[PDB]
RNA sequence: CCCCGAAAGCUAUUUAGGUAGCGCCUCGGACGAAUACCAUAGGGGGUAGAGCACUGUUUCGGCACCGAUGCAAACUCCGAAUACCUAUGAGUACUAUCCGGGAGACAGACUGCGGGUGCUAACGUCCGUAGUCAAGAGGAAAACAAUCCAGACCGCCAGCUAAGGCCCCAAAAUCAUAGUUAAGUGGGAAACGAUGUGGGAAGGCAUAGACAGCUAUAGUCGAGUCGGCCUGCGCGGAAGAUGUAACGGG
């Protein structure tokens, strides 16, 4: 006979791309999420996709806080 | 006699001894619980 | 400044590329091949890397 | 040249005697093989005969150890088809110990023209009388 | 024959068995009872095939609890197949067995018996074994 | 009274998973006593010992005096830790009575 | 004659043993430490392991629930070592990047580690990762591309060593100390069986006389002995065709 699977799609590169502790521009993006593991703080925007980008030069630090424990991604000048 | 590769006592009349490098059952009243080998 | 000797014991042709270019930030260049390098935690971290075959005089 | 090689004309070889009696057939044999060869010279050359003449007495009280005297066997092939025969030590040593000992002696010496030399001059014989006594053999213990 | 009632997925892949069993290797439902000492894997067929030799031998005077169940598909091409053209089907179900594991426990039979009775299963058994007993620490 | 284990000293560098299992072959247990007014004591003890006091059932029940060197402490059998196939002792856990 | 020195991958193709761009090689120019190794500092994780708090599944009990117990690539309340990114720094290495001229190559193989597929079969097949062969000689493994040691500029009848070895074929100890084996085990093979022999811990009994036997519970007998557990080395289980042929030989 044969198989009735045999599909995949194909990749999306996702990921950080900025880790903690680097230099940033205003424009980088730092996020590639599909849906928001990550949230923004201060300087830093979301587009429509969800990607956190940095609206600020400065150095991107990473936190956890709030009640709910999520994580944000921030940048300081 | 049988010869087989599992031999144990059956009876209080059989006795296991080593013959030339053979492993041999045997027993005084009984004829038929000779064994050999194993 | 103290130094330590450090001589190659084995050879290094079928080795890792760290375990190499360690050999080789060391200073070491065959078998047999003794140098002199300062006592530094930087230096240390090489030796221990490779320490299967070198020998360290202190 | 400073090295030189040994003259098969300048050889000499001495003569001696041995007994086997009670003696352990392999341990005997590499001494044997040792002086047929000529190591024990200064002057030893490989491609030389520098070795000295053996001969044996008593060869049928020759010894081994374990249950070798009854399960050690002896093969040969008649190039028949399904030619082949067999034999054991005890029956051979009884019958022919003058082949136990070449056998021994031809499997520790070289293989070739110079082997096959060599091995002429072992000389064994299974009473306590050898023919020899022109050449003046000397008692050697080993 | 113990079978899952149902399963998320038919087919699963092979795996490897490493480790040992922290788990499961304290009697807890019984008296005495039988450990496997190394790993290897045990069929349903297995598992009644001593089941119904303990059972015969102690005549239904005692209480036994079976601690293995297979959960694990295993699956064979037919025959006369070549290479490829998709996975086989089921054929029959085991479970893993990890060194330490208890296989089955006895409680309200006397010890004798008992290990009489683990005696007989033992020779169905494709790994080897032990016999222990309740203890407080 | 009933049972007096004696027990060595246990440093850090018999501390760790290699000291553990060369302790093991040399046929040595070992052991940590943790209870009030004091910190951990790790110790060292002989598995002939250790195995022999195990059988009896009034060992966990009865107060322990472990020895080390001049001092004494007793305390109770408080956790075991055995070998999931060979069922040989391993850890043990002692609390200060 | 001298110098350097690959690849058998990705993507696309009426494409699959062809070809094109990229990756890998070489030469020139420009440019020079902006590079690499290691140490320290900062940073994300959801794999190994583990667990049942979600999803699914399993057994035993008391009232869909509660107590106990077990499992999972497409489950997770948890969670490493490594690997990866960034900054600073000692030492050692003409490194890293750009522009241009010329290519070859796009059929790989074995081995170790993490896996799918297969029967936890294949010198089988498909991925990731490291080594060797390819394109690499020398020594060892009897003979043996892919294993171990090791990288051949030329000559020497000089010396020291690696893997592996020192009774003879054949270079070096019939070397030294303390034990084990009797099976030529060494020098092919399991579930299982039973006695061999060495070592360790424990237990029953005993000249108010046990234990094997023989005589009417006794005793004319006179000290060890009965039964087990954990371990070292051995034994049986073991049948094929050309000729000993399962230590290379002695
Ligand atoms: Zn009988």
């Amino acid at each position: 006979g044969s198989t009735k699977n045999g599909r995949d799609s194909n990749p999306k590169m996702l990921g950080v791309k900025v880790y903690g502790g680097q230099t940033v521009t205003a424009g980088n993006i730092i996020v590639r999420q599909r849906g928001t593991e990550f949230h923004a703080g201060a300087n830093v925007g979301m587009g429509r996709d969800h990607t956190l980008f940095a609206t600020a030069d400065g150095v991107v630090k990473f936190e956890v806080k709030g009640q709910f424990g999520r994580r944000y991604v921030k940048v300081e000048t | 006699m049988k010869v087989q590769a599992s031999v144990k006592k059956i009876c209080g009349s059989c006795k296991v001894i080593r013959r030339n490098g053979v492993i041999r059952v045997i027993c005084s009243a009984e004829p038929r619980h000779k064994q050999r080998q194993g | 400044m103290k130094t330590i000797k450090v001589t190659q014991t084995k050879s290094s042709s079928h080795r890792l590329k760290n375990h190499k270019l360690c050999l080789q930030g060391l200073g070491l260049r065959r078998i047999g091949h003794t140098v002199e390098v300062q006592d530094t935690p930087s230096n240390r971290g090489m030796i221990n890397k490779v320490y299967y075959m070198v020998s360290v005089e202190e | 040249m400073k090295t030189l090689s040994a003259k098969p004309a300048e050889v000499q070889h001495d003569w001696f005697v041995v007994d086997a009696t009670g003696k352990t057939l392999g341990r005997l044999a590499t001494e044997i093989a040792r002086r047929l060869r000529g190591k024990h010279k200064t002057s030893y050359t490989p491609h030389v005969d520098t070795g000295d003449y053996i001969i044996v007495i008593n060869a049928e009280q020759v010894q081994v150890t374990g249950n070798k005297a009854l399960d050690k066997k002896y093969y040969r092939h008649t190039e028949f088809p399904g030619g082949l025969k067999e034999t054991n030590f005890e029956k051979l040593v009884a019958h022919k110990p003058e082949e136990i000992f070449e056998r021994a002696v031809k499997g520790m010496l070289p293989k070739g023209p110079l082997g096959y030399a060599m091995i002429k001059k072992m000389k064994v014989y299974a009473g306590s009388e050898h023919p020899h006594a022109a050449q003046q053999p000397q008692v050697l213990d080993i | 024959m113990l079978q899952p009632k149902r399963t998320k997925f038919r087919k699963v892949h092979k795996g490897r068995n490493t480790g040992l069993a922290h788990r499961g290797s304290t009697v807890s439902f019984g008296s005495i009872a039988i450990k496997a000492t190394e790993r290897g894997r045990m069929t349903a067929r297995q598992i009644e095939a001593a089941r119904r030799t303990i059972s015969r031998r102690i005549k239904r005077g005692g209480k036994i609890f079976i601690r293995v169940f297979p959960d694990k598909p295993i699956t064979e091409k037919p025959l006369e197949v070549r290479m490829g053209n998709g996975k086989g089907n089921v054929e029959y179900w085991v479970c893993e067995i990890k060194p330490g594991k208890i296989l089955y426990e006895i409680e309200g039979v006397n010890e004798d018996l008992a290990r009489e009775a683990f005696a007989l299963a033992a020779a169905k058994l494709p790994f080897k074994t032990t016999i222990v007993t309740r203890t407080v620490m | 009274a009933n049972f007096v284990l004696n027990a060595q000293a246990r440093a850090e560098d018999k501390q760790g998973k290699g000291a553990s299992r060369r302790l093991r072959r040399e046929s040595l247990v070992p052991a940590i006593i943790y209870g009030g007014n004091a910190e951990p004591v790790a110790v060292t003890l002989e598995l002939r010992e250790l195995v022999k006091a195990l059988e009896s059932n009034v060992f966990f029940e009865e107060v322990v005096e472990i020895k080390v060197g001049d001092k004494v402490e007793n305390v109770k059998i408080q956790a075991l830790q055995r070998h999931p196939a060979k069922n040989t002792p391993m850890h043990a856990d002692f609390k200060r009575a």
